[PDB]
RNA sequence: AAAUUGAAGAGUUUGAUCAUGGCUCAGAUUGAACGCUGGCGGCAGGCCUAACACAUGCAAGUCGAACGGUAACAGGAAGAAGCUUGCUUCUUUGCUGACGAGUGGCGGACGGGUGAGUAAUGUCUGGGAAACUGCCUGAUGGAGGGGGAUAACUACUGGAAACGGUAGCUAAUACCGCAUAACGUCGCAAGACCAAAGAGGGGGACCUUCGGGCCUCUUGCCAUCGGAUGUGCCCAGAUGGGAUUAGCUAGUAGGUGGGGUAACGGCUCACCUAGGCGACGAUCCCUAGCUGGUCUGAGAGGAUGACCAGCCACACUGGAACUGAGACACGGUCCAGACUCCUACGGGAGGCAGCAGUGGGGAAUAUUGCACAAUGGGCGCAAGCCUGAUGCAGCCAUGCCGCGUGUAUGAAGAAGGCCUUCGGGUUGUAAAGUACUUUCAGCGGGGAGGAAGGGAGUAAAGUUAAUACCUUUGCUCAUUGACGUUACCCGCAGAAGAAGCACCGGCUAACUCCGUGCCAGCAGCCGCGGUAAUACGGAGGGUGCAAGCGUUAAUCGGAAUUACUGGGC
């Protein structure tokens, strides 16, 4: 179970998350595999919000990586099919 | 070990507790430590209004 | 964090004018400026070099009306950023909100200047900043608010802000109220008489 | 949600003189409802109430202990009502904690020992009783005590507390032949087996051994009951018996707006009786409900600023009526939820301090005992853990509740001691721990006098004052010596005047600066100033520069302020500059205190003038039966009297004495009176007194 | 204890002795092969051999050795057993 | 593109000088404490000492889609309560939703805490061979058939409780042999040998003992090979002080064989060899978690290892093993030790170095808080449950940052204070007065974003045989935020609610008077005070910083004063 999910680095009330493959057993902020791309849940403004290292993040589900809940939602909403 | 009272009147008695800082006299060779002033029941120098903080001296109305 | 007192107790310990009063009268009119504010200010003690130095640095501080901190931290800017460290940490402080106000007008003091900006009165490039150590960028419009202008002190600073040398990186509108900064001012644009190298090498002391 | 309806609560305290049978009482309660399955002794230390240390060791109660029972009857008669009990101490030496229960319980059982029977603390809880407007019942337990006699205890219930109390549970048998009790209105004759400890019993036909007494006392409780109503009473004139159930109803109107007082008996020490009194506190003491809404304030009051019923549809209302110590958290409030309801965790407002306090824990207590409880309902006594500033007679409530209720008196403790730690490495510590048993205790309090260094205890008596020292040495340890609190004496001159001069050779050619004062000094009279200090300003020789001649007064102020004799102050003293001699270019008021200092010791040296002891008014209160003997007391001791008064309940006497002297006079008032007088203090004006101590103090430093 | 690992007491108690069972089976057949081979009855070895075989893989598909115990075993064991001659 | 642009000195030995050489000071930093004072907000930090002892409440559960089943609730059915043939609910039926306890699966070895131990059994750097790895993922197969239990439960019964005893059975995705298994284990080969588990949704046929079989779909099961992840092991270097510690070691160093490990190996054993380590510091003693990093410095370096992240070690102390893929297991077992608690006296229970909190110690470090709404973790097909991880709230000026406490005008240069040459100077445009503004705080009203998802319906194809069930993707529908009376924005008012601390002899910026007179006292170093003290104390005035300031403690710098850069005899 490599999951890939969301770290939740960032502020106070400010939240912004690094997407990194990480073996599920370590914590959220703690030891992970590597980081492919990040995401900003506030950035509400022309600047980017999310990106994604797509073709890291499909090696790594060839491996056999689990992706999290908000790991697939946003990688829905970066491919243009949603 | 060995420490001044600094300031003018105080009210240590042999058994009161106080607390010491570090510092020195210079002049009275052995005395290497300073008593605080207004902590530990040891209290603030009287009628005192300058260099009021030291010497655990409140600041009086006026 | 403002130094709320008398002010040409200041300017006379510094010895020049450092521009704390309106243009209503003249600073000599209303102190005697030749001498410091103190009972023994007609002595005139020999100064040294950490005397000048703590002076000139003393005399920018009173100038835009900044306190120590917040004027080291400007210093270690100026000294991060390339260039020379004097120059960079002037047009720090010329970047001040408060400090471009009042060189644009609106208002006879940069102690006014920055009630003006405090107030939320004044907006920055379409947003409303009330901070008066907001540092302003170059191609930004300073702009005041509505239900602001028209107002006395707002009309009377604009009036008096004529009479005085027009600072050649502004481009103010006066009879709209807001104005421009193009690009950072240069040491040719300043007054030229403050050692700004004094004042480095007391922070680099 | 709620286990048991608002009905069947019924809200008790069991108080009376001292080893009345309160614990005993209780402990036979728990057993016979299930929650204790020993019944335990208190003089062998196995009394469930006596918990504290203290009180194992020496079978006494010295704290209010909350507990809860559930009750249905002997015959199993009703569904279980929740009988919430507090065992009070007895000891006039802790009356504030019967007084702190007293005012939040909806009825009493007052225990009297059937040969003693109306005892001074009995006397002292019924008045306190009386003055909450609750209704009692009575129990006359220690009826298995040889001298042992029901019906005379009920004589001195009506003669002496000014009771009309009404026979409920006649005894058959004698003393050590108590076999048990005649029911009033049931015509039975309960007798409990001895061979198993009083849990069973058996309903007998009243043998003709006593037939008449129990006819004529049952037919008084009729008409009793009938003197309730006219509903009642047209009937029992028309001449048809009273139906149990209405006779039953009647009385307890009569208990409710305290008519009457219903007396039972019985033998808690040998298991009898006991579920006779809980039946009888079943069937004629209140509930929460069966009561008119309490009342309190609300923004300066109101035609009727709070009238909270015994219900949960209303704003949480409550009240905070004892603060006990806990080493681990360091607090526990036991509080009755008057109307409303409360959940842990939830907020609520002080109204007194006007401050925001979260319930951390809620829990039901058992002796020592705590159940954690999700919520507490209306009428219903807990603990909360978690309130930090909260006092005796808080009120606890949701926003917009009344504000102040009955509970802001408490009693005056009568004993001082000074208190001090055998290892001065201790002052802060037992400090830090008086302070904290001063704040559960109202009543007993803890200052540290500042013309000393020492620390005064005082509170309501000798056993209050020991007890509080070896529970301070057992909880939370630091030793302790009790000892004498100091005296703060007072001088006044003795009719001297004269013009006393000052002094000093300050110019030596060179120094620059002197002067030179002469004075005067002057009693006034013995009282006539609240400003001790006088002066009358009368420097004409040499009159000094003008800045400061009214300003030569404010300096001698502190000569008078402290230790003109063995460093205590004075009264009646006036001074007044009348010569003196200076320069008229610098005055140095510095220069010049030297002078006077010196001024005020000669003058004192001259006057001779002698020390004012500090003499108090002391009144007291006593039965006009041992008049002679407190006044003699009084008069061994160097004291005088004032006033004769004689009280339609006793004789108030005024008395003048010493401070040094009268330490424990509360002790020896109670033992020359039974424990039955008071007096207060008030501190009057100060008399001469001939003490070989005044010079000793002074001359234990040499000269 | 305050949680329910007592359940995972109770089942680690039952396995234990299950356990410890099939192991003592196990190790009282490996024992018969050993002795056998400190006889030398080839013969007797052998049949050991051929009737513990099955017990140590059954044992080690069913998890309470593991196969590389169980090769182990039969690789001594066969080594033995071939320099018996 | 830019990744750096970086190095200051002064006081003090002397009558004076120069060198040398210490001491002290000017800077930055704090997990700091103390004194005085104190408005708000944002973000961080918050027992450095007693790994000292711990009350109380939570910190690990989940699955009924594995099973027997029915303790509580609900729904139906079968009726001589209610009853106007029932709307007003007495009882029965696991029958269905659901579900306490029980067997069973997974989890509990993660997450959280502490640095006591450990000076090389560790950590960092760089490699290596003799390995195993639940869950995740790819490939290929198998998934006949049978047995005896036993929990729960029933009966009796012990015990205060904790928890059990004696029989009777009843289930399984529990356990057990057989059948079968090879690119799998053993063997050179021949050959020998090893496994399984079933469950749920819907279904036109067709066969039923209204149990279903049977056809599908989705899961799970078992064997092998892989991958990824994780773990184990080995090697070289580096990683403290002491020689006022020069010898240490006998399973000790190596070899042969047996055993053991998941794996090589003195890991263990039986013998044989007499070795191996050490002046490049063994052994012994003291200390200590290590690292990325942090502070300082121009660098080299020095000091340090709080927060954050990685690894290690520990869990009341010592030892041991069980189960499991993984432990010798904080919230498991057993034993031994001390402590604590309950006991009905016969027995029984526990380990805060998890989150809070208490006592103690200390100069000193917080709440016995709200939610699982975000993100993770466990379980489950999911819903959902749990989660003191985590997100937030509280307290503390502990630190960094920002802002405020008014702005302009105002000469009777008012009064009062202080000084004075008695003219005046100064406090000082300061105040007062006049006009103006209302940030922030205080009230009233609007108001995002953190919210993605999940549920229900329907459309599409996919599936199948079946436009059914089940996935995958659109379309809508009501919805999910503890923080929260949120950030943010608008209105009311009136300068109102908001300035102190240290210093003023030289170093060091800011000087006069008075009272005391080597006294009282000050002092970072030099030093001041014995009759005109800018060095003490008060006043006035000024200087520096400012919701802080100062005092004390600690690191580095200056100190080229341990000099490798970079010193001397
Ligand atoms: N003989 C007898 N002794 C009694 C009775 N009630 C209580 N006692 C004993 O008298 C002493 C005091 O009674 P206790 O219950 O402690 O009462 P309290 O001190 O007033 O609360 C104890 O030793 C009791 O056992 C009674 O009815 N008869
Ligand atoms: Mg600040
Ligand atoms: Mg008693
Ligand atoms: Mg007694
Ligand atoms: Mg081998
Ligand atoms: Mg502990
Ligand atoms: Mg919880
Ligand atoms: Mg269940
Ligand atoms: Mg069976
Ligand atoms: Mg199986
Ligand atoms: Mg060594
Ligand atoms: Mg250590
Ligand atoms: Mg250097
Ligand atoms: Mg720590
Ligand atoms: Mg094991
Ligand atoms: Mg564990
Ligand atoms: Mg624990
Ligand atoms: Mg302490
Ligand atoms: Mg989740
Ligand atoms: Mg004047
Ligand atoms: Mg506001
Ligand atoms: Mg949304
Ligand atoms: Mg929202
Ligand atoms: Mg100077
Ligand atoms: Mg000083
Ligand atoms: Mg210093
Ligand atoms: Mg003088
Ligand atoms: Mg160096
Ligand atoms: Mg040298």
């Amino acid at each position: 179970m490599v999951t890939i999910r969301l770290a939740r680095h960032g502020a106070k009330k400010r939240p912004f998350y690094q997407v990194v493959v990480a073996d599920s057993r370590n914590a959220r902020n703690g030891r992970f595999i590597e980081r492919v791309g990040f995401f900003n849940p506030i950035a509400s403004e022309k600047e980017e919000g999310t990106r994604l290292d797509l073709d890291r993040i499909a090696h790594w589900v060839g491996q056999g990586a689990t992706i999290s809940d908000r790991v697939a939602a946003l990688i829905k909403e970066v491919n243009k099919a949603a | 070990v060995t420490s001044y009272i600094g300031g003018e009147g105080h009210n240590l008695q042999e058994h009161s507790v106080i607390l010491i800082r570090g510092g020195r006299v210079k002049d009275l060779p052995g005395v290497r430590y300073h008593t605080v002033r207004g902590a530990l029941d040891c209290s603030g120098v009287k009628d005192r209004k300058q260099a009021r903080s030291k010497y655990g001296v409140k600041r009086p109305k006026a | 964090a403002r130094y709320l007192g008398p002010k040409l107790k200041l300017s006379r310990r510094e010895g020049t004018d450092l521009f704390l009063k309106s243009g209503v009268r003249a600073i000599d009119t209303k102190c005697k400026i030749e001498q410091a504010p103190g009972q023994h200010g007609a002595r005139k003690p020999r100064l040294s070099d950490y005397g000048v130095q703590l002076r000139e640095k003393q005399k920018v501080r009173r100038i835009y009306g900044v306190l120590e901190r917040q004027f080291r931290n400007y210093y270690k800017e100026a000294a991060r950023l390339k260039g020379n460290t004097g120059e960079n940490l002037l047009a720090l402080l010329e970047g001040r909100l408060d400090n471009v106000v009042y060189r644009m007008g609106f208002g006879a003091t940069r102690a006014e200047a920055r009630q003006l900006v405090s107030h939320k009165a004044i907006m920055v490039n379409g947003r409303v900043v009330n901070i008066a150590s907001y540092q302003v960028s170059p191609n930004d419009v300073v702009s005041i608010r509505e239900k602001a202008k028209k107002q006395s002190r707002v009309k009377a600073a604009l009036e008096l802000a004529e009479q005085r040398e027009k600072p050649t990186w502004l481009e103010v509108d006066a009879g709209k109220m807001e104005g421009t900064f193009k690009r950072k001012p240069e040491r040719s644009d300043l007054s030229a008489d403050i050692n700004e190298h004094l004042i480095v090498e007391l922070y680099s002391k | 949600a709620r286990t048991t309806p608002i009905a069947r609560y019924r809200n008790i305290g069991i108080s009376a003189h001292i080893d009345a049978g309160k614990t005993t009482t209780t402990e036979r309660i728990l057993f016979y409802t299930g929650v204790n399955h020993k019944i335990g002794e208190v003089h062998d230390g196995a009394a469930t109430m006596d918990w504290m240390e203290q009180e194992q060791e020496r079978g006494i109660t010295i704290t209010s202990a909350a507990t809860t029972a559930f009750w249905s009857g002997m015959a199993k008669q009703y569904e279980p009502h929740r009988i919430n009990i507090i065992d009070t101490p007895g000891h006039v030496d802790f009356t504030i904690e019967v007084e702190r229960s007293m005012r939040v319980l909806d009825g009493a059982v007052m225990v009297y020992c059937a040969v003693g029977g109306v005892q001074p603390q009995s006397e002292t809880v019924w008045r306190q009783a009386n003055k909450y407007k609750v209704p009692r019942i009575a129990f006359v337990n220690k009826m298995d005590r040889m001298g042992a006699n029901f019906l005379k205890v009920v004589n001195q219930i009506k003669t002496r507390l000014g009771a009309n109390p009404v026979p409920l549970q006649l005894a058959i048998g004698a003393e050590e032949h108590f076999t048990g009790v005649v029911d009033l209105v049931k015509m039975k004759a309960i007798n409990w087996n001895d061979a198993d400890q009083g849990v069973t019993f058996e309903y007998e036909d009243i043998p003709a051994d006593m037939v008449e007494l129990a006819n004529e006392w049952h037919q008084n409780l009729i008409e009793s009951a009938a003197e309730a109503s006219e509903e009642l009473m047209e009937k029992y004139l028309g001449g048809e018996e009273l139906t149990e159930a209405e006779i039953k109803g009647a009385l307890r109107q009569r208990v409710l707006n305290n008519e009457i007082i219903l007396v039972t008996c019985g033998s808690a020490f040998k298991n009898k009786g006991v579920q006779a009194m809980l039946d009888a506190v079943i069937d004629y003491l209140p509930s929460p409900v069966d009561v008119p809404a309490i009342n309190g304030i609300l923004d300066d009051g109101k035609d009727t600023p709070a009238e909270r019923h015994a219900s949960d549809d209303e704003p949480f209302s409550a009240l905070a009526f004892k603060i006990a110590t806990d080493p681990f958290v360091g607090n526990l409030t036991f509080f009755r939820v008057y109307s409303g309801v409360v959940n842990s965790g939830d907020t609520v407002l002080n109204s007194v301090k006007a401050a925001r306090e979260r319930f951390g824990r809620i829990v039901q207590m058992h002796a020592n005992k705590r159940e954690e409880i999700k919520e507490v309902r209306a009428g219903d006594i807990a603990a909360a853990i978690g309130l930090k500033d909260v006092t005796t007679g808080d009120t606890l409530c949701d926003p917009d509740a009344p504000i102040i209720l009955e509970r802001m008196e408490f009693p005056e403790p009568v004993i001082s001691i000074a208190v001090e730690p055998k290892t001065k490495a201790d002052q802060e510590k037992m400090g830090l721990a008086l302070g904290r048993l001063a704040k559960e205790d109202p009543s007993f309090r803890v200052w540290t006098d500042e013309e000393s260094n020492q620390t005064i205890i005082a509170g309501m008596g000798e056993l209050h004052l020991d007890i509080i020292v070896d529970r301070m040495k057992r909880e939370f340890n630091v030793e302790a010596n009790v000892g004498k609190p100091q005296v703060a004496y007072r001088e006044t001159i003795r009719q001297k005047v004269t013009d006393v001069e000052g002094k000093h050779a300050k110019q030596s050619g060179g120094r620059g600066q002197y002067g030179h004062v002469v004075i005067d000094m002057y009693p006034l009279e013995p009282g006539s100033n609240p400003k001790g200090y006088e002066f009358i300003n009368d420097i004409k020789g040499g009159v000094i520069p003008g800045e400061y001649i009214p300003a030569v007064d404010k300096g001698i102020q502190e000569q008078l302020k402290a230790g003109p004799l063995a460093g205590y102050p004075v009264v009646d003293m006036g001074i007044r500059l009348h010569f003196g001699s200076y320069h008229d270019v610098d005055s140095s008021e510095l220069a010049f205190k030297l002078a006077a200092s010196i001024a005020f010791k000669e003058g004192f040296k001259k006057a001779k003038l002698v020390l004012l002891e500090p003499i108090m008014k002391v009144e007291v209160e006593t039965p006009e039966e041992n008049t002679g003997d407190v006044i003699g007391d009084l008069s061994r001791r160097r004291g005088m009297l004032k006033g004769q008064e004689s009280e339609v309940t006793g004789v108030k006497i005024h008395a003048e004495v010493p401070l040094s002297e009268m330490f424990g006079y509360a002790t020896q008032l109670r033992s020359l009176t039974k424990g039955r007088a008071s007096y207060t203090m008030e501190f009057l004006k100060y008399d001469e007194a001939p003490s070989n101590v005044a010079q000793a103090v002074i001359e234990a430093r040499g000269k | 204890n305050i949680k329910s690992a007592k359940k995972r007491a109770i089942q680690s108690e039952k396995a234990r002795k299950h356990n410890a069972s099939r192991r003592s089976m196990m190790r009282t057949f490996i024992k018969k092969v050993y002795a056998a081979i400190e006889a030398g009855d080839k013969a007797a070895a052998q049949k050991a051999f051929n009737e513990m075989q099955p017990i140590v893989d059954r044992q080690a598909a069913k998890g309470l050795i593991h196969k590389n115990k169980a090769a182990r075993h039969k690789a001594n064991l066969t080594a033995q057993i071939n320099k018996l001659a």
